[PDB]
């Protein structure tokens, strides 16, 4: 992960003003706004059919949380993103079966999310690094498959 | 496909872009060079620095396109013939800079319509720029 | 879009694909399954593995629904309008999978097919595969 | 690169059967016309419009055997193509303007081409080392642009 120096920074030092209770339960919740078919891993959390129902949803709210946690864990390890997200490869692709091309899907959306919680400080610099953390996570999570 | 609803969501949110469409396009060109540097192959024959006359310019070129194609929501194909013959046979560009000039737009309107990006029209918005890169890649 | 001369080489070499589609369905489901270990996401519950007694039978249902596509060349949309909301309400698989299987078609049928398989004839199979993965997935 | 053991042989060993003058020639003259706009790029080749001069074209042929070279260079230091391709890939970005996207096309169109001459000996396993093995010279000619 060629992140470098002022990299690294610029996205710590935003993280760490991130509400995770907000952020997470926001992606989570556009992904299944915006790319629909996503719903399908989830048939299973209850009314996903309108945009005011998946955003309100309890169980898409804490879903995200545990979520951006582990986004998070992964960015205490950049330097190692491999390790920390093997066990939750594993469990994306054995269990649950998810074409990794979506990981990306949530990455963006997460990327248009931040950048909708801090307007300016998403300055283009920043949003670069985080493309790039998005991006090594993403091919983390897809590394076991098999 | 655009639903009416979505032509309804984007003549929005683009009218609230209002006369900030220049600056915007702008915004988002040079996130995007920045987010995915390998997109500056296209501009070899541009400044791409900070704040720069082709990117504001170009800037005003793009948005002015996209104006250009909500108001012709209902037709789209038609009124963008020409850009698309240049992005196909011109310079002949990978619908892949595509999603990432889209993502981009996208991080930008919702960098400064905190409001106005909800959910939905964040959904129709990416429909959008979707159909218009398809437009512009046939 | 399809050219007259396209039509014509893509029936010349399905036309010697002849009875072996199934075959060749299936050797390309086969390498695609291997080259490109996510594609196996969409078919959990198959039985994977080399010489699998349910991969040749969907690679037959897939040959032949290309050889369905061939007869209709001039209006494959409706032709495979069912397998389009097949690949796109139930399944819903990812575009990209479709180069990758179409890629696979193309190397299936250039071992099997050596004089056949010109610059020309894999320009048009490129472009024929490329319009039958676009009606799939619109 | 992962590539296992087994792979790097059934991959070196295929290679030891390829005749580097005549398929690199097939390649780059396969790309440019299964893929036209990929022409764009050598309009110092003259004629290059029907397959018949494009495929005939001697300067494309030249070409390709320069490619095909570099490539073998390529599969003779597997654990390290990231060096090999650093001032290769520093030229097709600052001096050719070449987007990073159509090394995978070339690559692809390569493992046509080998499996074109060899049929069935072409077999899915070594074609998935094979796929391995373009997907990172792609990506090692990927990896310098700024
Ligand atoms: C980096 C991107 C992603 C991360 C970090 C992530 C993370 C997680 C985590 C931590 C869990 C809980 C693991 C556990 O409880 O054992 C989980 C479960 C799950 N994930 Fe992901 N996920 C990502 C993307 C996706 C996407 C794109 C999909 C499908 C669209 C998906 C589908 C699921 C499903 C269906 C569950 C099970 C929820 C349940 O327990 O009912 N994930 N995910
Ligand atoms: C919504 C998507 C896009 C739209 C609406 C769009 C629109 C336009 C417009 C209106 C022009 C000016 C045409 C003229 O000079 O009259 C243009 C030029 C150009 N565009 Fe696009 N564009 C889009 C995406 C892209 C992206 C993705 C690329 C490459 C990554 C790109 C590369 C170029 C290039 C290289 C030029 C020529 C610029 C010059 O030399 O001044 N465009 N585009
Ligand atoms: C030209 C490309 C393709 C064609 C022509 C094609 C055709 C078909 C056909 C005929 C069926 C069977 C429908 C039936 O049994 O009534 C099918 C089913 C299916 N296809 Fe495709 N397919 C293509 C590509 C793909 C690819 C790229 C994927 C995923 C990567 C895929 C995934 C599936 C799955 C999961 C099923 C259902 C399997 C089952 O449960 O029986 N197909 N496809
Ligand atoms: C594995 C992929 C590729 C490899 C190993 C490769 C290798 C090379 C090599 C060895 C040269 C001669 C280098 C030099 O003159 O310093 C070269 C030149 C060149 N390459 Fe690539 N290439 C690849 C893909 C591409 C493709 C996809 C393009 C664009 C279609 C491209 C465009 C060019 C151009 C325009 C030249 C200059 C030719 C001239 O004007 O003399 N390369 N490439």
């Amino acid at each position: 992960m060629h992140l470098t120096p002022e990299e690294k920074s610029a996205v710590t030092a935003l993280w760490g003003k991130v509400n995770v209770d907000e952020v997470g339960g926001e992606a989570l919740g556009r992904l299944l706004v915006v790319y629909a078919w996503t719903q399908r891993f989830f048939e299973s959390f209850g009314d996903l059919s309108t945009p005011d129902a998946v955003m309100g949803n309890p169980k898409v709210k804490a879903h995200g949380k545990k979520v951006l946690g582990a986004f998070s864990d992964g960015l205490a390890h950049l330097d190692n993103l491999k390790g920390t997200f093997a066990t939750l490869s594993e469990l994306h692709c054995d269990k649950l079966h998810v074409d990794p091309e979506n990981f990306r899907l949530l990455g963006n959306v997460l990327v248009c999310v931040l950048a909708h919680h801090f307007g300016k400080e998403f300055t283009p610099p920043v949003q670069a690094a985080y493309q790039k953390v998005v991006a090594g996570v993403a091919n983390a999570l897809a590394h076991k498959y098999h | 496909v655009l639903s009416p609803a979505d032509k309804t969501n984007v003549k929005a949110a683009w009218g609230k872009v209002g006369a900030h469409a220049g600056e915007y396009g702008a915004e988002a060109l040079e996130r995007m060079f920045l987010s995915f540097p390998t997109t500056k192959t296209y501009f070899p024959h541009f400044d791409l620095s900070h704040g720069s006359a082709q990117v504001k310019g170009h800037g005003k070129k793009v948005a002015d396109a996209l104006t250009n194609a909500v108001a012709h929501v209902d037709d789209m194909p038609n009124a963008l013939s020409a850009l698309s013959d240049l992005h196909a046979h011109k310079l002949r560009v990978d619908p892949v800079n595509f999603k990432l000039l889209s993502h981009c737009l996208l991080v930008t309107l919702a960098a400064h319509l905190p409001a106005e990006f909800t959910p939905a029209v964040h959904a129709s918005l990416d429909k959008f720029l979707a159909s218009v890169s398809t437009v512009l890649t046939s």
